[PDB]
């Protein structure tokens, strides 16, 4: 038999009904108080599976056709606005399952644009693509006919004036105060209104030193080449102080009294800085000399190299008797190279505020910073073509494959590093919420004592 | 909807259908060189 | 004070008297789509995974007519969802106060007035009105 | 914008009963762009939309027309 | 008048929401960009996630992982991230922690926001627990107990190998030779909805799903043969076949339709 | 509120005019949403241009 | 004559000569030559001048050769036609005439009698392509004066009565990817 005792199947789940009857809901029973978490907690997304799109590609062209039409083109593009960020999608494009993403093509097209995108962002030029195919740079001043001479807009042919203005300046010795090296990533680094640049005719740039910029001064340099070498002095880049940093081992953040072990190891840096040769102890929390300090990143996470050289009873002996694995601050250094201006906005600026010494990056000119990612650009050339490990280290994303092909000891050495870059941020965000003082009585009491 | 029909419909060996006296069970074979194009629905939809 | 006594307020109330094309669209079929039913019972044989060409398909098949399209074949059992096309169809093309002529005089019976299709009936002409009213010697 | 008939390029001068009350006020009002200048027709004679050349290439930024 | 960017909106419409009551537009329902794809059961697994993981992984379902999801990181949070500075589980009288873990409302609302707290969940639990590998656009979106779910439940539900519809061929002859074939074209019939995404989802702010001649159409392989109609329908037109066909077997039918053209010659 | 949260204290200096290139890029008609300023920027380090709304030719036509 | 080498999914290549019928057609067949011979090639790199001046750009376009196409549509019983420069799925029609050709005397004296012929494919007589098809099924009769009969495979039909018994998927295409590795001259 089958029991029932009635009152028992609704016909409609309880939940969509009133004792019987199926109940109505109009956005109107509904309050506001509820999608009120919206102003921190976002709504749902909709994350888009990634796709090697190989099954897309059945043919040649269509593979090829995008490298430029899709790929290339968001590089010319992050290599005008934001030249800082072009390592940021060449990851997104490379976890996303692109295959020559850090190729030893891209790069050296990617750094191409990076180098000249500079010397026509200068020139006045605000879309580097004119159309889907071409670059703005090769408009020609016929409707395309024209060899070389190149369709100047007004704000161009204003750009080209304060550049012939900084010329003329340095040209009567004055220092050529050129208006765009105070422009930053904020715009005016000054705290200035920002100067746009296609200038009213009734807010003409005054110099009162008494230069004299026209349009009978920019019209004849008009193609390309007869500014290169004009204004060769300001639209490049200057490469030389940022040479070599990238290949360094640079913390800014880590301090000297901040190790994975906070004492036991930098006990031995202070025991050997006192029973040395220019001894002297460490209170100072001041930051050591940065080569020295990596030093014992390389001599604090492997208990194996902890005791290795802790049995040494000198200086240079634990600073000099391990150069061994001073030929392995490379192998990490390369890691501390990408994983730190890889993943979000903010990581890659943080990242060059250490290296290249940006005190704040949102107000470094622009020329101080398309040189300083020409110096990185130019150095993840050097990861990806010269050595071997460059190439799998650069397609690796997670741990456990980044751990297989380069030196495992090696990884453990810097993630022990950013952990403890890491845990320095722990020390600032929860340093400010373990504060507590809150209570019915001293909440009141400490009213008076605001008062004085 | 058989290829069997004109040996079937001689199977029955008809003589008469109460007035017929059938005078000749001919196969038409008008299936001949049918062009996909007339079962093909993304073909007739582009002449209908 | 009122403004524009000029001549395009003259135009403007003397040339939108022209009567504008009138063309009756008829409805959308949005939700039912009826060229998507070509495909409906057709046996997949399992060699080309496509359908086998059914002979009787096109015998149960219901031709429910289309402006785009001559006729659309949609079997049987799916022809009342399109109850309103094959009474649009059927209608007269024109909003009927301008067919008026045929539905109050005696063009009543001279006329198919079967769902508003005011279609002339057959109708002699007058050298067989005597052709047939002779022959029978009447 | 007039266009050919053999023209991909669409252009807006419709004629349906929905959108002539918009091909008029193009043809005796003209527009006042918030720039100051007045635009497709600023004096006497009204254009005549059906006797333009057709639409050739939308414009681009650099040049005039693509 | 309206605001973008404006933290409301559902952050789908924000160009279709400028239009809109202001008593609408908070509720207008997320639904997709409308060129994102259903998040399909394909077989492109992460470049480096490999097997042993992917058999292990792909072994749990889809709320088989769901469920482990929220168990790490209600483990995560409350680990490094809780235990490092603040408290999340009441205490007792004496100050004793009574519940061992967070209560499942605290972590569905906790927001991994500060790169110090994503930082600490991301490289544990999307790529340690799971080896994911998580793009920079999406981690920005990618703040909350919320969201992480459903991250890895299409980068894992894009990775079940695409079922394979594989036949042998033994069983393969059986199914043509047979007479009772399947019709198979019915699925066109069904009626369609498609309209603007948010017009045809607003509609559904309510169980506005069963109602008014409306049906989620689940493809169904298997049907209820109690009361069935349909079902009992041609069942017994079905016993009415074979026994139909049992004539043709034994051969009386010949007889029968050959008694008609005798009846049907000498009238 | 921006500065308060991530440092920790009142900005306490003149804060930069001209807003930054990559804000207000959804709005349209900000004119209010900012002062009567233009429409920052992309988030670009291209030389600042006036985006050339109807209003700014027409200051030009003054 | 010519070749061509099939890669059936995991299967090595095998070669496929044909014999054009380079005397009495000369297009579809002097057509074939250049599309097998890979005789235009436009390698370029957008950093050294690619995009600047030149505004060629064609090289992301449809590439005028055979190689590394597919065999798209199989009819078993009956041909197994492929080779397509620019859609994957079979639709679409390339030449070294730009679009498509017509040649008159070309359509209309052709003669599908044998099997092993090898013919164009077309949407319509005046469009001729890339597209090739090798006839399985011994005649043709319907197809006289559609398309063009430019040549016969000489050789090495095991593949085009091996390509033929592999089975369709759902999408009316080839359970596994036949792939055209590598073509040529013979």
């Amino acid at each position: 038999v089958i029991s029932y005792k009635a009152g028992d199947y609704h016909l409609v789940p309880k939940k969509f009904t009133v004792g019987k009857r199926i109940a109505v809901r109009s956005y109107l029973d509904r309050n506001r108080t509820e999608l009120s978490d919206r102003t921190f907690m976002p709504q749902k997304n909709w994350f888009r599976p990634y796709d090697l799109q190989d099954g897309c590609f059945d043919r040649d062209h269509e593979r090829l056709s995008y490298r430029f039409y899709n790929l290339e083109t968001k590089v010319i593009w992050k290599a005008f606005d934001t030249p800082e960020l072009i390592g940021m999608l060449l990851h997104d494009e490379t976890v996303k399952g692109n295959s020559g993403m850090y190729a030893p093509d891209m790069l050296d097209a990617a750094l191409h644009y990076t180098r000249e995108a500079r010397y026509w962002r200068c020139i006045g030029i605000t879309k580097p693509f004119y159309d889907r195919n071409t670059l703005r740079a090769h408009c020609w001043e016929d409707n395309g006919l024209q060899v070389g001479t190149l369709v100047m807009s007004q704000a161009m042919r204003h750009a080209l004036m304060d550049l012939e203005r900084a010329v003329r300046r340095k040209e009567l010795g004055l220092e050529p105060n050129y208006l765009w090296d105070r422009w930053g990533p904020i715009g005016f680094i000054d705290g200035a209104r920002a100067d746009y640049l296609p200038r009213f005719e009734h807010n003409p740039y005054v110099d009162p030193d008494g230069v004299d910029v026209t349009e009978i001064d920019v019209l004849p340099f008009n193609t390309h080449e007869q500014i290169r070498e004009r204004y060769r002095d300001f639209i490049e880049p200057d490469t030389a102080p940022f040479e070599e940093v990238f290949r360094s081992p640079s913390h800014g953040s880590l301090t000297t009294l901040a190790d994975i072990p906070n004492a036991s190891v930098v006990a031995l840096y202070k025991d050997l800085k006192l029973k040395a040769g220019t001894p002297v102890a460490g209170d100072a929390v001041e930051l050591a000399p940065a080569d020295v300090r990596t030093l014992f990143y390389l001599s604090a996470n492997p208990e194996w190299r902890a005791v290795a050289d802790g049995k040494a009873s000198w200086e240079e002996v634990v600073d000099a008797m391990q150069p061994v694995q001073a030929e392995l601050d490379e192998k990490i250094d390369a890691a501390r190279l990408l994983q730190n201006t890889r993943h979000n906005a903010e990581r890659v600026r943080a990242f060059f505020e250490e290296k290249c010494g940006f005190h704040d990056f949102m107000y470094t000119p622009d020329k101080t910073i398309t040189a300083a990612v020409l110096c990185y650009l130019t150095e993840l050339r050097r990861i990806c073509t010269e050595t071997a490990w460059g190439a799998a280290l650069a397609k690796c994303l997670t741990d456990m494959e980044r751990v297989q092909g380069m030196g495992r000891d090696a990884f453990l050495v810097y993630r022990h590093i950013e952990d403890a870059i890491l845990d320095k941020k722990r020390r600032l965000w929860a340093g400010r919420f373990a504060g507590e003082s809150h209570e019915e009585s001293t909440l009141d009491y400490l009213l008076e004592n605001f008062g004085r | 909807d058989a290829k069997d029909g004109l040996a079937y419909v001689q199977s029955l060996s008809l003589t008469s259908i109460d007035g017929a006296a059938v005078l000749s069970v001919e196969e038409e074979f008008p299936a001949a060189a049918q062009p996909y194009a007339a079962v093909d629905p993304v073909y007739q939809e582009a002449v209908r | 004070f009122k403004q524009g006594q000029g001549m395009f307020s003259h135009q403007l109330k003397r040339i939108l008297n022209k009567k504008s094309l009138h063309k009756y669209n008829w409805d959308p079929l949005h939700m039912y789509d009826p060229r998507k039913l070509v495909h409906a019972n057709r046996y997949v044989d399992h060699d080309t995974y496509e359908e086998k060409y059914d002979p009787h398909w096109e015998h149960n098949a219901h031709l429910v007519p289309d402006q785009q399209f001559y006729n659309i074949p949609v079997p049987k059992e799916y022809k009342d969802a399109y109850w309103w096309r094959d009474l649009q169809a059927r209608r007269v093309q024109c909003p009927t106060e301008w067919v008026h002529f045929r539905m109050h005089t005696k063009d009543k019976l001279k006329y198919d007035f079967q769902d508003l299709a005011f279609r002339k009936k057959f109708e002699y002409s007058y050298e067989d009105v005597v052709a047939n009213a002779k022959d029978m010697c009447s | 914008n007039r266009t050919h008939p053999l023209s991909k390029l669409r252009g807006n001068l419709r004629r349906n009963p929905s959108e002539i009350p918009r091909v008029l006020n193009m043809m005796i009002q003209g527009v006042w762009h918030k720039s100051g200048n007045k635009l497709y027709f600023r004096g006497g004679k009204p254009p005549n939309p059906s006797t333009h050349p057709y639409l050739t290439g939308e414009p681009c930024p650099v040049y005039g027309w693509k | 008048r309206f605001n973008p960017e404006g933290a409301g909106l559902t952050r789908g419409t924000s160009a279709y929401a400028w239009k809109w009551w202001h008593t609408q537009y908070p509720w207008l329902p997320n639904v997709a960009p409308a060129d994102y794809v259903p998040p399909s059961p394909r077989g492109i697994r992460p470049a480096a996630w490999d097997d042993e993981f992917a058999d292990v992984v792909l072994s749990m379902s889809d709320e088989e992982i769901q469920s482990y999801l929220l168990d790490k990181l209600t483990e995560v949070i409350f680990a490094e991230t809780q235990r490092d500075g603040y408290e999340l589980r009441r205490l007792d009288f004496e100050g004793k922690p009574l519940t061992e873990l967070p209560e499942r409302r605290i972590i569905e609302n906790f927001v991994f926001e500060e790169e110090t707290l994503r930082e600490r969940v991301l490289d544990r639990v999307v790529e340690g627990v799971f080896r994911l590998v998580p793009t920079s656009t999406d981690r920005l979106e990618l703040k909350s107990v919320a969201n992480i779910i459903d991250f890895v439940l299409t980068h894992v539900t894009v990775a079940r190998k695409p079922l394979q519809h594989e036949i042998p061929e033994a069983a393969r002859t059986v199914m043509r030779s047979h007479p009772l074939q399947p019709q198979l074209g019915f699925v066109h019939a069904l009626p369609t909805d498609n309209r603007d995404a948010v017009v045809q989802e607003w509609e559904r702010m309510h169980h506005l799903d069963w109602q008014f001649g409306k049906a989620v159409y689940e493809p169904r392989s298997a049907e209820n043969e109690r009361g069935n109609l349909t079902w009992l329908r041609e069942v017994r037109h079905h016993e009415a076949r074979e026994a139909f066909q049992a004539d043709v077997d034994s051969g009386e039918a010949r007889r029968r339709h050959m008694a008609k053209i005798k009846a049907a010659a000498q009238v | 509120h921006k500065y308060l949260a991530k440092h920790g204290m009142d900005y306490q200096g003149r804060v930069p005019a001209s807003p930054a290139p990559g804000m207000y890029q959804g709005f349209s008609d900000v004119h209010k949403i900012l002062a009567n300023h233009p429409k920052p920027q992309r988030e670009s380090r291209h030389l600042p241009v006036m985006p050339m709304t109807p209003r700014v030719v027409f200051e030009h036509a003054q | 004559h010519a070749f061509m080498d099939i890669a059936i999914g995991s299967q090595p290549p095998h070669r496929v000569t044909f014999e054009l019928f380079t005397k009495r057609c000369p297009i579809a067949s002097e057509n074939f030559l250049k599309l097998c011979t890979g005789e235009n090639v436009l390698p370029q790199v957008s950093s050294i001048d690619g995009i600047g001046e030149p505004s060629f750009r064609d090289q992301f376009l449809p590439q005028l050769t055979y190689r590394n196409t597919t065999v798209h549509r199989v009819c078993k019983g009956y041909l197994v036609q492929g080779g397509d420069i620019v859609s994957g799925q079979g639709t679409g029609q390339l030449s070294i005439y730009g679009e498509s050709f017509d040649a008159p005397e070309e359509v209309k004296a052709s003669k599908f009698d044998r099997m092993g012929l090898l013919g164009t494919a077309v949407s319509a007589p005046h469009l001729n392509g890339s597209q090739f098809f090798i006839l399985t099924a011994d005649k043709a009769p319907h197809l006289n004066g559609t398309c063009i009969c430019f040549g016969r495979v000489v050789d090495g039909w095991t593949v085009v009565k091996a390509i033929e018994a592999i089975p369709l998927t759902a999408a009316g295409e080839p359970a596994e990817r036949v792939v055209v590795v590598e073509c040529g001259k013979l």
